[PDB]
DNA sequence: GCATCCGTGAGTCGAGGGAAGCACAATTTAACACTTTTGTCAAG
DNA sequence: CTTGACAAAAGTGTTAAATTGTGCTATACTGGGAGCCGTCACGGATGC
C-alpha cells in the first residue's frame, strides 16, 4: 500500500520536540547533572543562594552545594507500591560562629523531589500526573489608560505573583500623583523623598513635560529630612503601630526593597529596562545601601508616566492581553516556586532554633528541620490545581496534556471571574497558541494549547519561528522571535509562491502587527516556516482542515483525544504527516538506538546485537491499565535475525500501526439517510465490523480491597466466609481471592473477607427462628468485595501488599491490601460513540446485518451509514473531501498524506477519482459483465438532476458521477437501487471512550445521606437521580401534585413512608399516604440551633408537633 | 485595628 | 507556640492565666526578678491548654507526651536514615517497653478526625459527606424482611397451643421485648420451674416438625 | 407602584418562599422580628414541606371528587331514604 | 462524628464552633473567679462575642474562621441555610430520589409516540419491589427473601423472571428527563418496551421538545409508584397528550429534519 | 397546550415562567438581546 | 393527628431556648479516644441527647423496650429511641450576654 | 395516546379532576380486588401471557375503561366518605 | 448628588478525590475468687 | 405436673494495676506576622 504525499510548501526545519516545554524546563530547575560548581542561579539553586545564608544577628548558616541521589526504586515499583518517584536531596550547609570564628560543615538530609520521567509526567503515589503549564500576566512596568478620566494615565509595577504588592502611579486630578500600595494611596512625593531626591533634582529631569511636575514639587515635604520622612510614610502605610526607626525602615526596606520578600524577576526585570530604556542593577524597585534608600525604577516609571500624558511620540500605552506581555510559567517554575515557599519556612525555623538552646554546641543539623520544605513539595504536587491526573485513553491523550496552557489556578484567573477580554484570540496568538483548540463552555479561552513549532523561551515568552527574507529571495535561516519583536517586521505568507527561494508572486500576502497587507516582494523581511506553526499537534492531524468550519474543527481535535486503543486499529488514509512524530514523541513505541540485528523477538521482550557488539533487552508492555482502564501494550514489529538501522521501529505502541498514529478503523462510508437510524446524529452501522473485530477494546478494571486490625477483631481475607454455598466459592482459591482467568460477573465474589459482628442481641423473632433450627450463631460476618452491577470480565491479575514488604507503606491498621485487576474486552455496540477528525459525532443506534446494508455493484455493502443532514449546518466540508479521496484509495490500494492548508485539491483528486474508475469499472468489462438495468435507471434520473450530461453512453456517465464521489448503489433489502447516486467512500472514525456500558444505572433502594437521610449520588455509590428544582417546576406546570409529592417524601427522604412504600409493594399492595420529610425537620432543627422559634401550626392556630413527641420533655 | 482582634488587644496592653 | 492547634488570642488567654498563678506563687524575697519566675507559669499554661483543647477527640495529657516524644523521635531517624524509619527503627529509638506494635497503635490514636465539608474536586459542589451512608437506620428492605418475619412466626405460633405460644412468647421476648426466666414465666403462670422447661422444649419440637412441612420458614435464618 | 422580579418577590408575604430565594439571612431576620406566618398559599411553600400543591390534582377545585357506581349508589340512596 | 469503614473519624465545622464557643465560656468562667484586671476579662468577653458569631455566621465580620492547618473556613448556620449549596435549594427545594436510573438515548423510529426503549437490566433494578412480587405470585421463588437473593447473583436470574418482568410493567409508564428541564415538555412519561441492550430508545418526534440529538445525550428515568403518580402520568404528562406548545399554542411534535426531506 | 379553555387548577404561573426563559438562550448577548429583557 | 396549615417565625428568648434543652452542655469533649464513647457533658452527651442505640442506655442495665420512658439512675441515660438524637437539643450557658450577628450585621 | 382520551377529557370540566376521579377508582378496583368493576366479562382488559389471555393487572387501565361505559357516577358531596367505604364492604366482602 | 457596603451570577453527569518532663494524687479498668441465679438431669 | 442434686452462667465484692488529672520548675526575657490585584462587575440600599 504505496503513500502517496500532495503539497508543494518546503518545510526548512522539523517540529521540535513535542515535549520540550516539560522536559527541558524541569532539567533547568534541578540541575541535577550540571557539577555544583558550574550550576548557574536558576532554579532550585537560585532559591537556596536566595533564602541562605541564614543570620541570627552571631550565628551565620552558610549553603555550600547540593546534590540529588539515586531513586529508591524504580518508576515501576513506585506504581505498583503507591509510591512517588523521587530523588533524595542533600544540601551541604556550614555553621560559622561569629563570636569564636569556627565553621563546622555537615550534609544534611533535606528530603525527597518528585522526579520527571523520560516522557514528561511524574509519579505522584503510584498516579502518574502532569504538572499544567500556567499563563499570566508577565511582571514588569505597565501604563494604562484611566477609563473613568480620559488623557489620564496609569501606571503599574507588576511584581512575580506572591513577591511583592502591586505598585500604581496616578496623576490626581488636584495634579498630585499619588502612589497605591495594599489598598492605601498616598502622595508619591513622601516615598520619592524617602530616596534621597530634592526639590531641584526632580525639576532636572521631570520638569520638561508641563503642568504635570508641578504637582510633584511640593516644598512641604522637600525641606523634610529623609529620616523623618521615613517616620511619616511607615504612620501613613500602617497605622497604630509605635514609630520607631528601627521599625519604619525595616517595613519600608522589606516593601519594596528586600530581595527576599520583592522580586520583580528575570522576565519583569527585562520587561522594565525594554520599557523604561535603564539598566536594572537587581530586581527590586529600591536598593537599600550606606544606610539609605537608592531608587531603581521609581523615577523612569514616572518618567515614562508623565512623558506618555504629555504626548511624547515614542511612548505609547500597554496591551495586557498581548502575547508579548503575558509569559508562560513550566513546571520548573511552578515547581521552584513551592520549593523557596517551603525553603523560607525551614529558614524560619533555623532562625528561630538557633537563638534558643545549647548556642556554643550547635550544628547545622540540628537546627535544620526539613519538615516545612518537605510539605510544600508534596502539596504542590497532590493538592495543586496545575498538578492534574494524567489523560493517558491514547498516546495523544498524554501529548496533549502535557502542552497545555491553563490561565487558571493558583494565581491565576477564575472560572467566574474571567470576562470576554482573557478568552479571546488574540492577534498574537498567531504561532504562538492554537486558535481552535479549547474547551467548549465554561473553560473556553482560559485553556489553550501551545502551537506545533511554537517554544518558550527561558523568560517565559512563547516564541514562533521566521524564516529570513532578504532582497526578496526567502534564505533558510530560521529566527525564533516574541510577539514584541513580530512587531516590528512585514511578515509573508507560508502559501507564497517561490520560483526556487526567489518570490514569484508580484503581490504578497503579509502581516504588519497583525493585520493582513498587500506588500510587494522588497517589502517582506520574514516568512512563516508553514501553516502547521498556527495551529496544536491535534488540530495537525485533522485533514482538509480549511474546508472545516472552526466550531466544527475544535470539536475535531477535542475528541482525537477520547479515542481508546483498538486491538486491530489502523492510521488514516488520509494523514496530514504528523501521525509518525506523534507516535515517535509520545515514548509508547519502542525503536532501534543504532544500527544492529535483532537476536531474540518474543511478546515480552525484544533482544539487539548492536553494532559494537552490545546486547540491549527491551522489555515490553503488555496489557498494562492506563489512568482511564484502557490497556496499553506494545507489540513486536521485528523478526529474529532482522537488521534494523538507528531508529527503526521495534514494537508498535498503544494506537499505532507501524510507526503511525492509528486511533480508529478505517471503514466504508454510504452518506445517506437510512430509515431514521440516522436520526439527529445516530449512526448506522454494519454487523461485518463486529465479526472482523472492528472497533473491539481492551479495558481493565481495578478492584482494592483492605484488611485491618479492630476493636471487635481483625478483618480476616479467607476462603471461609459464612452462609455461603459452593457455588458461590468455586472460583476462590485458598487464600479467599479470585484464581486468575476466571470469568467473573455482577454478584461474584473478587476477594473473600469475614470481619467480626459488633455484640448486639438479636431481635426476639430472630432468637424464636434460631431456636427452631437449631443454629448457632457466628461471630463473624460477610463482608468480602463482590463484582458490582454492570461490571465483570476476567481476571488477570492480583496484587496483594503486607504489612512489612519493601517499600509498602500501609495506613496504621491495615493488615494487608488486595488488589485484583479484570480485564474485558468491548465490541461495539448500540450506544457506543463515535467520531471522525471533522468534528462529527454520534452514537451507534443500529447494528444492521451485512444483507440489509446497502452495497455496490460488485457486491460490497458498506460499513457505516451517516446522515447527510449534519453536514450543511455544521459546515464541516472536510468530511467529504476526505470520503471522495478515500473511494479514490480503496479501489487503487494506497494512502494520502495531505497537509493542512496545502495539500490535496479536487483537480487532483478527480485525477485520481479518473484510475480509481478504470480500476473499478475496467475489472467488470473484462469479466464480461456491462451496464447493470438497475444502473441504467438511476443514470436516467441523474441527467434530469443535471449530474450527467445528456447524450453520453451508460459507461461514459458512470465515469461522471464517480468523478463526483458518487456511485451507483443498491438496496440490500430490496435489491432495488437507490433512486439517486450515492456519495460513498473510505473514511477514518474512532471509537470514544464514551460507552454506555459505563453510563447505564439504575437504583430501586441503596444508600442513604446521613444528616439529610436522603439517597446518596453517584452510580460507584448506587445513589439516585438528582431531581433538582427545574425538574419540581415541570411536575408543578403539569399539574401532577401527587407524582411530585412522591419524589419528596416517599422516594427521597420520607423515612417512615420508604419504608411502608416498599413493604406495601411486596405485599400487592398500593403506597400509603406520604408524611413530613426528613429534610423539613433538620430545617426547624437547624432554625432551632440559631435562636429562632420555627412552629408548625393547624387550621385554629394550635401548635402541631411534626417531631412525634420525640422532642418534647414529657 | 478594630477589624484586628490582635492588633486591638496589643495596643490595650500597651496603655 | 502559634500553629499548634490554638489561635493566638487563645494563647494569649491561656498564658493570661499562668501568669496570674505567677503572682500568687511569686517570692520577691529570693531576689529573683518576676520575669524569671513568671516564665515558667506562662509557658506551662499555654503548653498545657494546647494538651487538652488543640484536638476534637481529646487525648490526655500523658499521650500528648507520648505522641509528641513519638513525632520527635522519628524525624530525627528521618533525617539520619535519609528515609522514613520503619516501626522498628521507631521503636527501638523510644527504648524499653517500645515494639512496632505499640509505635503502629499510637499513630493510629493520633490521627485527626477529617471534615465533612471537605471539598473533592476542582469545583465547589462535592464534598466528604455526600459519600458516607447512614448505617444506623435500617433500610425499607432490612425493615420489610423484619416484619415479614414477624408475620410469618405469628401464622407458626397459631398452630402451638394457647399457653404453648405464650411460653415461647415470653421465654423469647416476644412480648415485653425482653427474655423471661424459667422462674420469671413460671410466676406469670403458676407453675413450677422444670415443668415451663418440659413444655417449651415441647413447643418448640413441634414447630421444627411443621417447618419440615413447609418449609416457610428457613429463608430468614440466612 | 412599580418594581422588579426580584424585589417582587423578595418582598413576598411567604416568609418560607422568599427565604428559599435569596437574601436567606434578610428574610429570615425580618420575618423572626415580625413573627410572620406562613399560610402556605404558593407552590414552594408545600414542596418544602412536602405537601401536595395547589395546582393540578392537589387543587381544592377538583381534590375532594368522588367516584362511586350506580349498584353502591342505590344502595346507599336505599339504606338512607327508607328511614 | 461518625466513623467511615477505613476506621477514620469524620465530623463536621459544627463541633469546631461549638468547641470554640464552650472553650471560650469556660475560660472567661474561671478568669472571671479569679478577679482578673478589666483588661483580661474583656479581651475574654471580645473573644466570646466573636465565637458566637462564627458559629452563627462566619465571615460575615471579619477573618473568617478557619481549620488549623487549612485555609477553608468553617461551614456555620447560616452557610448551612444559604445560597445555592444550602439546605433550600439543595435539599427542599430538590432532591435525589430512589426508583431513578439512567443512561445514553438512541433513536427508535419504530417507536410509537408514547413509547420508549427501556433496557431489560435497568428495568429490573428500577421495578425491583414488583417483580419480587410477581415471582412470589407465581413459582420462580418461594418467597420475597428467596427472589431477591436470585437478582443479587447476574448468572442465579433464571429465564421466567424476564417473562414476569413484562408482566409487571403492563400498562404502567415511566418518566424521561433531560437536563436542562428548560420548560415542563423536559419530563414526559412513556411506556417502556423492554429491549436488549444498554441504552434507551427514544422516539424521533419528542426530541426537539426534549432538545435531545443522539450525539452522546443521556437521559434520566423516573418510576411513579402509587395509583395517583401513574394515573397523572398517563393522563396529564403522556407523551402522545402534549402535542402543542404552552408557551405558543403551535405543535410541538411534528415532523422533524429526515422526516420534512423525504415527505 | 390543548386548544381548549383552560382548567381550573391549572398552575399558569410556573408555566408563564418557563414559557418566557426557555428561549433566553436563543436571544443574542453580545438595550437589546437577553441584557434588554432583564433590564425590562 | 391535625393537619399543619400555617409555619409561623419568631424570636427565642433565653426561657424558651432552656425548655428546648434536654441539658446543658459544659465541655468540649466529644468521645473518647480509647473506647470511642460520648464524654459525659459533652457536645454527643448521652445523659443530654439520648441513647446511642434503641432502648440501651450507657451503662448497659437496661437493654429492652419493656422500660420505655424511662431513666437509668446509673448513667441518667433514657431508655428510648435513638433517633429521638436527630431532634434533642441542648444548651450553652452564656457567661455574658452575646448578641445574635444577624440583628447586628 | 390512551383510548377514549378525547371522550374522558370531555367528561370533565376540570382536566385534573379526570386524574382524580381514574386514580380513585383505580384504588376501589384495587382493595376489593377488580370484583366491584361495572364492566361486563367481556368488556374486562386483558393482557397477553404466555400461558394465554388473563385479566389486566393494573387498574388504571380498568378505571379508564370504566369511565368510558358512562356506568359510573363522579361529582363532589355524593355520598358521606365513612359511610361509602361501609356500603362497598358489605357489597363486596374483601 | 456622591460614597460605601452587601449579595448575586443555569442544569444533570462524571471520574477523581479522603514543639518538655517528672512526681504524685485520683480515677477507671481488669483480674480473681467467691456467692446467688438459671438451665438442666432424673426421677416420682 | 411436682422435687433434688447438679454444673455453668450471671452477678457481687475486693484489690492491684493501668490509666488519667493536676501541680510545679526561681538568671533574665515584656506589642504578631502575613500579605500583597487581571483586586469582579452591577445594582440595590443606606448614610451623607
Ligand atoms: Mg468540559
Ligand atoms: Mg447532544
Ligand atoms: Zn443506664
Amino acid at each position: 500500500m504505496e503513500i502517496k504525499r500532495f503539497g508543494r510548501i518546503r518545510e526548512v526545519i522539523p517540529l521540535p520536540p513535542l515535549t520540550e516545554i516539560q522536559v527541558e524546563s524541569y532539567r533547568r530547575a534541578l540541575q541535577a547533572d550540571v557539577p555544583p560548581e558550574k550550576r548557574e542561579n536558576v532554579g532550585i539553586q537560585a532559591a537556596f543562594r536566595e533564602t541562605f545564608p541564614i543570620e541570627e544577628e552571631g550565628l551565620v548558616l552558610d549553603f555550600l552545594e547540593y546534590r540529588l541521589g539515586e531513586p529508591p526504586f524504580p518508576q515501576d515499583e513506585c506504581r505498583e507500591k503507591d509510591l512517588t518517584y523521587q530523588a533524595p536531596l542533600y544540601a551541604r550547609l556550614q555553621l560559622i560562629h561569629k563570636d569564636t570564628g569556627l565553621i563546622k560543615e555537615d550534609e544534611v538530609f533535606l528530603g525527597h523531589i518528585p522526579l520527571m520521567t523520560e516522557d514528561g509526567s511524574f509519579i505522584i503515589n503510584g498516579a502518574d500526573r502532569v504538572i499544567v503549564s500556567q499563563i499570566h500576566r508577565s511582571p514588569g512596568v505597565y501604563f494604562t489608560p484611566d477609563p473613568a478620566r480620559p488623557g489620564r494615565y496609569i501606571a503599574s509595577i507588576i511584581p512575580l505573583p506572591k513577591r511583592g504588592p502591586w505598585i500604581d502611579l496616578e496623576v490626581e486630578p488636584n495634579g498630585v500623583v499619588s502612589m497605591k500600595v495594599n489598598k492605601r494611596k498616598f502622595p508619591l512625593v513622601l516615598l520619592l523623598r524617602v530616596l534621597g531626591y530634592d526639590q531641584e533634582t526632580l525639576a532636572r529631569e521631570l520638569g520638561a513635560y508641563g503642568e504635570l511636575v508641578q504637582g510633584l514639587m511640593d516644598e512641604s515635604v522637600f525641606a523634610m529630612r529623609p529620616e523623618e520622612a521615613l517616620i511619616r510614610l511607615f504612620t501613613l502605610l500602617r497605622p497604630g503601630d509605635p514609630p520607631k526607626r528601627d521599625k519604619a525602615v525595616a517595613y519600608v526596606y522589606g516593601l519594596i526593597a528586600d530581595p527576599r520578600r520583592y522580586d520583580l524577576g528575570e522576565a519583569g526585570r527585562y520587561k522594565a529596562e525594554e520599557k523604561l530604556g535603564i539598566r536594572l542593577s537587581g530586581r527590586t524597585l529600591a536598593r537599600f545601601e550606606d544606610g539609605e534608600f537608592k531608587d531603581e525604577v521609581f523615577l523612569p516609571t514616572l518618567r515614562y508616566l508623565f512623558a506618555l500624558t504629555a504626548g511624547v511620540p515614542g511612548h505609547e500605552v500597554d496591551d495586557i492581553d498581548h502575547l508579548g506581555n503575558r509569559r508562560i510559567r513550566t513546571v520548573g517554575e511552578l515547581m521552584t516556586d513551592q520549593f523557596r515557599v517551603g525553603l523560607a519556612r525551614l529558614a524560619r525555623g533555623v532562625r528561630e532554633r538557633m537563638l534558643m538552646g545549647s548556642e556554643d554546641s550547635l550544628t547545622p543539623a540540628k537546627l535544620v528541620n526539613s519538615r516545612p520544605l518537605e510539605a510544600a513539595i508534596r502539596e504542590f504536587f497532590s493538592r495543586s490545581q496545575l498538578s492534574q491526573f494524567k489523560d493517558e485513553t491514547n498516546p495523544l491523550s498524554s501529548l496533549r496534556h502535557k502542552r497545555r496552557i491553563s490561565a487558571l489556578g493558583p494565581g491565576g484567573l477564575t472560572r467566574e471571574r474571567a470576562g470576554f477580554d482573557v478568552r479571546d484570540v488574540h492577534r498574537t496568538h498567531y504561532g504562538r497558541i492554537c486558535p481552535v483548540e479549547t474547551p467548549e463552555g465554561a473553560n473556553i479561552g482560559l485553556i489553550t494549547s501551545l502551537a506545533a513549532y511554537a517554544r518558550v523561551d527561558e523568560l517565559g515568552f512563547i516564541r514562533t519561528p521566521y524564516r529570513r527574507v532578504v532582497g526578496g529571495v526567502v534564505t533558510d535561516e530560521v529566527v525564533y522571535m516574541t510577539a514584541t519583536e513580530e512587531d516590528r517586521y512585514t511578515i509573508a505568507q507560508a502559501n507564497t509562491p517561490l520560483e526556487g527561494n526567489r518570490i514569484a508572486a508580484e503581490r504578497v500576502v503579509a502581516r504588519r502587527k497583525g493585520e493582513p497587507v498587500i506588500v510587494s516582494p522588497e517589502e517582506v523581511e520574514f516568512m512563516d516556516v508553514s501553516p502547521k506553526q498556527v495551529f496544536s499537534v491535534n488540530t495537525n492531524l485533522i485533514p482538509f482542515l480549511e474546508h472545516d468550519d472552526a466550531n466544527r474543527a475544535l470539536m475535531g481535535s477535542n475528541m482525537q483525544t477520547q479515542a481508546v486503543p483498538l486491538i486491530r486499529a489502523q492510521a488514516p488514509v488520509v494523514m496530514t504527516g504528523l501521525e509518525e512524530r506523534v507516535v515517535r514523541d509520545s515514548l509508547a513505541a519502542l525503536y532501534a538506538e543504532e544500527d544492529g540485528e535483532v537476536a531474540k523477538v518474543d511478546g515480552n521482550r525484544i533482544v539487539v546485537r548492536y553494532e559494537d557488539g552490545r546486547l540491549v533487552e527491551y522489555p515490553l508492555r503488555r496489557f498494562y491499565r492506563s489512568n482511564q482502564g484502557t490497556a496499553l501494550d506494545q507489540r513486536p514489529r521485528v523478526v529474529v535475525g532482522q537488521r534494523v538501522r538507528k531508529g527503526d521501529l521495534l514494537a508498535d505502541g498503544p494506537a499505532s500501526e507501524n510507526g503511525f498514529l492509528a486511533l480508529g478503523q478505517n471503514v466504508l462510508v454510504a452518506i445517506m439517510p437510512f430509515d431514521g437510524y440516522n436520526f439527529e446524529d445516530a449512526i448506522v452501522i454494519s454487523e461485518e465490523l463486529l465479526k472482523r473485530d472492528f472497533y473491539t477494546s481492551i479495558h481493565i478494571e481495578r478492584y482494592e480491597i483492605e484488611a485491618r486490625d479492630t476493636k471487635l477483631g481483625p478483618e480476616r481475607i479467607t476462603r471461609d466466609i459464612p452462609h455461603l454455598s459452593e457455588a458461590a466459592l468455586r472460583d476462590l482459591d485458598e487464600e479467599g481471592v479470585v484464581r486468575i482467568g476466571a470469568e467473573v460477573k455482577p454478584g461474584d465474589i473478587l476477594v473473600g473477607r469475614t470481619s467480626f459482628k459488633g455484640e448486639s442481641e438479636p431481635t426476639p423473632e430472630e432468637r424464636l427462628l434460631r431456636s427452631i433450627f437449631g443454629e448457632k450463631a457466628r461471630d463473624v460476618k460477610d463482608t468480602s468485595l463482590r463484582v458490582p452491577p454492570g461490571e465483570g470480565g476476567i481476571v488477570v491479575r492480583t496484587v496483594r501488599l503486607r504489612r512489612g514488604d519493601p517499600g509498602v507503606e500501609l495506613k496504621p491498621g491495615v493488615r494487608e491490601v488486595v488488589r485484583v485487576y479484570v480485564a474485558q474486552k468491548r465490541k461495539l455496540q448500540v450506544g457506543d460513540k463515535l467520531a471522525n477528525r471533522h468534528g462529527n459525532k454520534g452514537v451507534v443506534a443500529k447494528i444492521l446485518p451485512v444483507e440489509d446494508m446497502p452495497h455496490l455493484p460488485d457486491g460490497t455493502p458498506v460499513d457505516v451509514i451517516l446522515n447527510p443532514l449534519g453536514v450543511p449546518s455544521r459546515m464541516n466540508l472536510g468530511q467529504i473531501l476526505e470520503t471522495h479521496l478515500g473511494l479514490a484509495g480503496y479501489f487503487l490500494g494506497q494512502r494520502y498524506i495531505s497537509p493542512i492548508f496545502d495539500g490535496a485539491k479536487e483537480p487532483e483528486i478527480k485525477e485520481l477519482l479518473a484510475q480509481a474508475f478504470e480500476v473499478y469499472f475496467g475489472k467488470r468489462k473484462g469479466e464480461g459483465f456491462g451496464v447493470d438495468k438497475r444502473e441504467v435507471e438511476v443514470l436516467r434520473r441523474a441527467e434530469k438532476l443535471g449530474l450527467v450530461t445528456p447524450g453520453k453512453t451508460p459507461e461514459e456517465q458512470l465515469k461522471e458521477l464517480f468523478l463526483q464521489g458518487k456511485v451507483v448503489l443498491y438496496d440490500g433489502r430490496t435489491g432495488e437501487p437507490i433512486e439517486g447516486p450515492i456519495v460513498v467512500g473510505q473514511m477514518f472514525i474512532m471509537k470514544l471512550y464514551h460507552m454506555v456500558e459505563d453510563k447505564m444505572h439504575a437504583r430501586s433502594t441503596g444508600p442513604y445521606s446521613l444528616i439529610t437521610q436522603q439517597p446518596l449520588g453517584g452510580k460507584a455509590q448506587f445513589g439516585g437521580q438528582r431531581f433538582g428544582e427545574m425538574e419540581v417546576w415541570a411536575l408543578e406546570a403539569y399539574g401532577a401534585a401527587h407524582t411530585l409529592q412522591e419524589m419528596l417524601t416517599l422516594k427521597s427522604d420520607d423515612i417512615e413512608g420508604r419504608n411502608a412504600a416498599y413493604e406495601a409493594i411486596i405485599k400487592g399492595e398500593d403506597v400509603p399516604e406520604p408524611s413530613v420529610p426528613e429534610s423539613f425537620r433538620v430545617l426547624v432543627k437547624e432554625l432551632q440551633a440559631l435562636a429562632l422559634d420555627v412552629q408548625t401550626l393547624d387550621e385554629k392556630d394550635n401548635p402541631v408537633d411534626i417531631f412525634e413527641g420525640l422532642a418534647s420533655k414529657r | 485595628s478594630t477589624s484586628d482582634p490582635v492588633r486591638q488587644y496589643l495596643h490595650e496592653i500597651g496603655q | 507556640y502559634t500553629g499548634r492547634g490554638l489561635s493566638f488570642l487563645d494563647l494569649i488567654q491561656e498564658g493570661n492565666q499562668g501568669l496570674i498563678r505567677a503572682v500568687e506563687k511569686f517570692e520577691y524575697k529570693r531576689r529573683f526578678k518576676f520575669s524569671t519566675y513568671a516564665t515558667w507559669w506562662i509557658r506551662q499554661a499555654i503548653n498545657r491548654a494546647i494538651a487538652d483543647q488543640a484536638r476534637t477527640i481529646r487525648i490526655p495529657v500523658h499521650m500528648v507526651e507520648t505522641i509528641n516524644k513519638l513525632s520527635r523521635t522519628a524525624r530525627q531517624l528521618q533525617q539520619e536514615l535519609g528515609r522514613e524509619p520503619t516501626y522498628e527503627e521507631i521503636a527501638e529509638a523510644m527504648g524499653p517497653g517500645w515494639d512496632a506494635k505499640r509505635v503502629e497503635e499510637t499513630l493510629k490514636i493520633a490521627q485527626e478526625p477529617v471534615s465533612l465539608e471537605t471539598p473533592i474536586g476542582d469545583e465547589k459542589d462535592s464534598f466528604y459527606g455526600d459519600f458516607i451512608p447512614d448505617e444506623h437506620l435500617p433500610s425499607p428492605v432490612d425493615a420489610a424482611t423484619q416484619s415479614l418475619l414477624s408475620e410469618e412466626l405469628e401464622k407458626a405460633l397459631s398452630k402451638l397451643s394457647e399457653r404453648e405460644a405464650m411460653v415461647l412468647k415470653l421465654r423469647k421476648g416476644l412480648i415485653d421485648g425482653r427474655e423471661h426466666t424459667l422462674e420469671e414465666v413460671g410466676a406469670f403462670f403458676g407453675v413450677t420451674r422444670e415443668r415451663i422447661r418440659q413444655i417449651e422444649n415441647k413447643a418448640l419440637r413441634k414447630l421444627k416438625y411443621h417447618e419440615s412441612r413447609t418449609r416457610k420458614l428457613r429463608d430468614f435464618l440466612d | 407602584l412599580l418594581m422588579g422580579v426580584t424585589k417582587s418577590a423578595l418582598s413576598t408575604k411567604s416568609w418560607l418562599s422568599a427565604a428559599s430565594f435569596q437574601n436567606t439571612t434578610h428574610v429570615l431576620t425580618e420575618a423572626a422580628i415580625a413573627g410572620k406566618k406562613d399560610e402556605l398559599i404558593g407552590l414552594k411553600e408545600n414542596v418544602i414541606l412536602g405537601r401536595l400543591i395547589p395546582a393540578g390534582t392537589g387543587s381544592d377545585f377538583v381534590r375532594f371528587t368522588q367516584v362511586v357506581d350506580q349498584k353502591t349508589l342505590k344502595a346507599i340512596e336505599e339504606a338512607r331514604k327508607e328511614a | 462524628m461518625v466513623q467511615v469503614d477505613g476506621g477514620r473519624f469524620a465530623t463536621s465545622d459544627l463541633n469546631d464552633l461549638y468547641r470554640r464557643l464552650i472553650n471560650r465560656n469556660n475560660r472567661l468562667k474561671k478568669l472571671l473567679a479569679q478577679g482578673a484586671p478589666e483588661i483580661i476579662i474583656r479581651n475574654e468577653k471580645r473573644m466570646l462575642q466573636e465565637a458566637v458569631d462564627a458559629l452563627l455566621d462566619n465571615g460575615r465580620r471579619g477573618a473568617p474562621v478557619t481549620n488549623p492547618g487549612s485555609d477553608r473556613p468553617l461551614r456555620s448556620l447560616t452557610d448551612i441555610l444559604s445560597g445555592k449549596q444550602g439546605r433550600f435549594r439543595q435539599n427542599l427545594l430538590g432532591k435525589r430520589v430512589d426508583y431513578s436510573g439512567r443512561s445514553v438515548i438512541v433513536v427508535g423510529p419504530q417507536l410509537k409516540l408514547h413509547q420508549c426503549g427501556l433496557p431489560k437490566r435497568m428495568a429490573l433494578e428500577l421495578f425491583k419491589p414488583f417483580l419480587l412480587k410477581k415471582m412470589e405470585e407465581k413459582g420462580i421463588a418461594p418467597n420475597v427473601k428467596a427472589a431477591r437473593r436470585m437478582l443479587e447473583r447476574q448468572r442465579d436470574i433464571k429465564d421466567e423472571v424476564w417473562d414476569a418482568l413484562e408482566e409487571v410493567i403492563h400498562g404502567k409508564v415511566v418518566l424521561l428527563n433531560r437536563a436542562p428541564t428548560l420548560h415542563r415538555l423536559g419530563i414526559q412519561a412513556f411506556q417502556p418496551v423492554l429491549v436488549e441492550g444498554q441504552s434507551i430508545q427514544l422516539h424521533p418526534l419528542v426530541c426537539e421538545a426534549f432538545n435531545a440529538d443522539f450525539d452522546g445525550d443521556q437521559m434520566a428515568v423516573h418510576v411513579p409508584l402509587s395509583s395517583f403518580a401513574q394515573a397523572e402520568a398517563r393522563i396529564q404528562m403522556l407523551s402522545a397528550h402534549n402535542l402543542l406548545s404552552p408557551a405558543s399554542g403551535e405543535p410541538l411534535a411534528k415532523p422533524s429534519r429526515d422526516i420534512i426531506l423525504g415527505l | 397546550s390543548m386548544a381548549r379553555p383552560v382548567s381550573i387548577g391549572e398552575a399558569v404561573g410556573i408555566v408563564a415562567a418557563q414559557s418566557i426563559g426557555e428561549p433566553g438562550t436563543q436571544l443574542t448577548m453580545r438595550t437589546q438581546g437577553l441584557p434588554r429583557v432583564i433590564e425590562l | 393527628k391535625k393537619e399543619v396549615r400555617k409555619v409561623r417565625i419568631a424570636l427565642a428568648s433565653p426561657e424558651k431556648i432552656r425548655s428546648w434543652s434536654y441539658g446543658e452542655v459544659e465541655k468540649p469533649e466529644t468521645i473518647n479516644y480509647r473506647t470511642l464513647k460520648p464524654e459525659r457533658d459533652g457536645l454527643f452527651d448521652e445523659r443530654i441527647f439520648g441513647p446511642i442505640k434503641d432502648y440501651e442506655c450507657a451503662c448497659g442495665k437496661y437493654k429492652r423496650q419493656r422500660f420505655e420512658g424511662k431513666v437509668c439512675e446509673r448513667c441518667g441515660v433514657e431508655v428510648t429511641k435513638s433517633i429521638v438524637r436527630r431532634y434533642r437539643m441542648g444548651h450553652i450557658e452564656l457567661a455574658t450576654p452575646a448578641a445574635h450577628i444577624w440583628f447586628v450585621k | 395516546a390512551e383510548p377514549g382520551i378525547d371522550k374522558l377529557f370531555g367528561m370533565v370540566d376540570s382536566k385534573y379532576r379526570l386524574t382524580v376521579v381514574v386514580a380513585k377508582r383505580a384504588q376501589q378496583l384495587l382493595r376489593h380486588g377488580f370484583k366491584n368493576t361495572v364492566l361486563e366479562p367481556e368488556e374486562r382488559p386483558k393482557m397477553q401471557t404466555l400461558e394465554g389471555l388473563f385479566d389486566d393487572p393494573n387498574a388504571v387501565t380498568w378505571a379508564m375503561k370504566e369511565l368510558l361505559t358512562g356506568r359510573l357516577v363522579f361529582g363532589e358531596n355524593l355520598v358521606p366518605e365513612d359511610r361509602l367505604q361501609k356500603e362497598m364492604e358489605r357489597l363486596y366482602p374483601v
